[PDB]
RNA sequence: GAAGCCAGAGGAAACUCUGGUGGAGGCUCGCAGCGGUUCUGACGUGCAAAUCGAUCGUCAAAUCUGAGCAUGGGGGCGAAA
RNA sequence: UCGUGCCCCGUGUGGCGAAAGGGAAGCCGGUUAAUAUUCCGGCACCUGGAUGUGGGUUUUGCGCGGCAACGCAACUGAACGCGGAGACGACGGCGGGGGCCCCGGGCAGAGUUCUCUUUUCUUCUUAACGGUCUAUCACCCUGGAAACAGUUUGUCUGGAGAUAGGGUUUAAUGGCCGGAAGAGCCCGACACUUCUGUCGGGUCCGGUGCGCUCUCGACGUCCCUUGAAAAUCCGCGGGAGGGAAUAAUUCUCACGCCAGGUCGUACUCAUAACCGCAGCAGGUCCCCAAGGUGAACAGCCUCUGGUUGAUAGAACAAUGUAGAUAAGGGAAGUCGGCAAAAUAGAUCCGUAACUUCGGGAAAAGGAUUGGCUCUAAGGGUUGGUAACAACCAACUUAGAACUGGUACGGACAGGGGGAAUCUGACUGUCUAAUUAAAACAUAGCAUUGCG
């Protein structure tokens, strides 16, 4: 009783792999028996040729340890391999900050809280590394107004 | 495939939709000629063919 | 496959002479019906609200083009 | 339970044993003479062209070595 | 506020009284939680019987079938019915339980 | 276009 | 390979052909001095040399 | 971390300094690949008429590589043994 | 009638040569024991050839509109010319799109269930071909800008016309629709000696990104290196001819008719289908590339998919091969520290002589690293001191307390360092099968011959 070729019929009918198909042993004279892919369809409909479930994998452990660093553990001086550059480079980290200090000062300009003048020296100061971030760019910008606005009350 | 048809029209009185052909791995060629949806196969096969 | 938004041009299509057969598509899930005409090189199908301008079309179309209703499950 | 190189066949796809079922509801303590388990439980042309594919699958047209010689002996 | 209707029908089981339904009303009542700790029924949740062996769970928040089942599922596993008995979502928001196929021996 | 399409429609018209 | 000339595949036509033993009403005859072929092929034996 | 560029502090200017940006180099550590330094290495009628293990050189190029073609013995080809 | 004659152009006049170059066109589902982008079903496309209908143009003969970029279903075009496509390097970052990976909810199914776990896992798909609305660059109109402005991660653009306002367009693997749910997939209930199936339900809605892969686009760098050709196709210049109302039409518009020949197609592509004398631990060109740890297609473990094949059983002598440990001393061993041990990731302090000023340099020499609970910082969208509200989002960085300890880069992974001398400038190359080197080559230098 050999039934190599039914379990790659089955394995072909299944749309699965030849140890993912579960023959019943106790009718292999019927397996012998059926000798074409319809016969291997009529077992399948039957129940006597089964595809047998995936092995388990399971991402729980991941999720954990995700969530567990998002919180902030795992992630002490013991626990880094790559230098600080290759775990976050500080080229991608300065792109988001000059997007970030270009996006707010277009939109400043676009609302009229600053005017082209000082909207083309805080850029020009933003590329030279003035700013740190958004919070020091609005102090700035709050500092500049109001030392005009004093110079203006003075005039 | 021209040739082919043009033999089963003037044998067997068959006519054929399409030919398709292969050359057998002993040397000979093999024919598959597709009848008329107004003819039988296993009509022509019994009476013709002698395929029973 | 190409798709008319025309009640006129979807009967004129049907009196061409190239028009083989036309069938009819129930999407009750979705409430719409479709009516295909199958044509030398396309087929042209027509999108309708679920109603009786449906049937009053199905009377539209000339008795030589032959109609079927689709079945639910498309069995060989 | 053998998860680790392999996932369990699903209880649906597998036939319970009839008496292992009994035992358990036995162990269980229901009646199931009572309950009835008994009456739940379960257990030409085309003609001659399918003789000729089946002759044709299941015996060879030809034999090249064998057909010179008809005699037994 | 929306409201889901939810059926566990064990008719049979009941029958041959194999499947304990007060008990399973009590296991559901100390074990289907509501904002994660159990005890929430209050009249958000409410479970009840009619007869025939059925349970009915009216829930007003997004409890779900497929935690009914679990629950089902563990209530079957601890009365020693999980290899037995199965729950089967024969129509919409309603769940049979029933035996499995048996041959004969 | 090319040579042998406008054959194509100067052979039709003579036809 | 799966791409081949014509004449590469008569060729091997010829060999598929003549890859057969001899029939065994030879081996009865009168006077006959072949009981095998001594001229038979194998793809893993002796190559076709084309 | 080279040119180029930005900002700030000076300096009459030229330029000086600082913080950035940038991403060059027959640059460098190192995986694949390519190669073949060392071991009283394994093996020595061997798996092998040159293989196996650890280790080592190189790794953005004078890097590796296929197919088609060219050069044919008193010849070719040779970063030259 | 034509097979016979008359002209016109004449500079030029062959073939072979790539299953990885250029190139006309096919996708999905199903089917066999073995073939399938080839069969079957559905739905298309390309080329060549004829030939009608509808529509278009025209008595202002060969269209109309927009200032323009240009648009529209058509919208004459011979010789002879012009142009484009074919048709093109390597590398670096950035942005868009598809696919993969990750997160959440919902339906159905499976598993766990001593206890816990509203739990973990699985299906939730949409092709070619078309319609429609959009998509960087670029271009057009108004206008004339220093108190220079716009703007990229990267400094370019602008009186040779910027910002701004309004538009036109190359480009889809983007949204919706047709294809097309009737398919595929998942689940359930009956029938079922076979023959064979039959009937229901669902196939949904979101998020995230220095992630992987492919592709597209705008940039930038390098060259004493500038990174194929031809077939084929198209537009233009030109105006030769042909052209209307017994209607005409030489319309690149839509629909309609016919045909598409020959040859290959199985299988392996390798620890058994090739070569090595073999079913030989060797050699042999490519495509796809999941999860966790981690900087990482490193090492280790796992999923899908494949194997469990390489003579077996028993015992544990010497000597071996491979892997290890060893008190005290620490090279006393040996020709010779051969071999092994020792160092090693990341953060911080700090780093000499020499030097061609570029390096040396990870010099040297030191302080730390687990777990848990917290804090703080770094953002996006929408909405008239908005310096405010609402909603949403993921990864880094710093600080603090507590706590286990023999050890905290807890396995894996992973520089020993320094003082000198000779030597070749360096990167590179060679004696396939005993020598990789002060050998060869190299840049630089010099000389020679040749108008």
């Amino acid at each position: 009783v050999n039934l190599r070729t039914q379990k790659r019929l089955a394995a072909s009918v299944l749309g699965c792999g030849e140890g993912k198909v579960w023959l019943d042993p106790n009718e292999v004279s019927e397996i012998s028996n059926a000798n074409s892919r319809q016969s291997i369809r009529k077992l399948v409909a039957d129940g006597l040729i089964i595809k047998k479930p995936v092995t388990m994998h399971s991402r729980s452990r991941a999720r954990e340890l995700n969530l567990a660093r998002r919180i902030g553990r795992h992630r002490g001086f013991g626990k880094r391999k790559g230098t600080a550059d290759a775990r976050m480079p500080q080229q991608v980290l300065w792109m988001r900050r000059q997007r970030v200090l270009r996006r707010l000062l277009v939109k400043y300009r676009a609302s009229g809280k600053i005017d082209k003048h000082l909207y083309h020296e805080l850029y020009h100061l933003a590329k030279g590394n003035t700013f740190k971030h958004k919070r020091a760019l609005v102090e700035h910008i709050h500092r500049a107004k109001a030392e005009k606005a004093r110079e203006r009350q003075i005039k | 495939k021209a040739q082919i048809k043009q033999a089963l029209k003037k044998l067997y009185d068959i006519d054929t939709v399409k030919i398709n052909t292969l050359i057998r791995p002993d040397g000979t060629k093999k024919a598959f000629a597709r009848l008329t949806p107004d003819v039988d196969a296993l009509d022509i096969a019994a009476t013709k063919l002698g395929l029973v | 496959p190409q798709e008319v938004s025309d009640i006129k041009k979807f009967i004129e299509i049907c009196r061409r002479k190239d028009a083989s057969s036309a069938r009819i598509k129930k999407n009750p899930k979705t409430q719409q019906i479709k009516f295909k005409v199958r044509c030398q090189r396309f087929l042209y199908t027509l999108v309708l609200k679920d109603s009786d301008k449906a049937e009053k079309l199905k009377q539209s179309l000339p008795p030589n083009l032959q109609i079927k209703d689709v079945p639910k499950r498309n069995k060989r | 339970k053998s998860l680790k190189n392999r996932a369990i066949i699903p209880r649906k796809a597998v036939k319970k044993p009839l008496s292992q079922l009994e035992d358990h509801l036995d162990q269980l303590g229901v009646d199931t003479e009572a309950i009835g388990l008994r009456a739940r439980a379960q257990t030409s042309a085309k003609e001659r062209l399918a003789r000729s594919r089946s002759r044709a699958r299941s015996v060879a047209a030809t034999n090249r070595l064998q057909d010179g010689v008809q005699g037994t002996t | 506020k929306v409201t889901k209707k939810f059926i566990i029908n064990a008719s049979q089981p009941a029958s041959d009284k194999i499947f304990d339904v007060s008990a399973f009303e009590k296991f559901l009542n100390e074990r289907i939680k509501v904002d994660g700790r159990v005890g929430n029924l209050g009249d958000v949740i409410k479970i009840s019987q009619i007869g025939d062996g059925k349970v009915e769970i009216i829930a007003h928040n997004d409890l779900s079938g497929r935690y009914l089942k679990y629950l089902t599922k563990k209530f079957l596993k601890k009365m020693q019915l999980r290899d037995w008995l199965r729950v089967v979502a024969t129509s919409k928001g309603v769940y049979e339980l029933k035996f499995y196929n048996i041959v004969n021996d | 276009m090319r040579a042998k399409w406008r054959k194509k429609r100067t052979r039709r018209l003579k036809r | 390979p799966s791409h081949k000339t014509f004449r590469i595949k008569q060729k091997l036509a010829k060999a598929q052909k003549q890859n057969r033993p001899i029939p065994q009403w030879i081996r009865l005859r009168t006077g006959n001095t072949i009981r095998y072929n001594a001229k038979r092929r194998h793809w893993r034996k002796t190559r076709l040399g084309l």
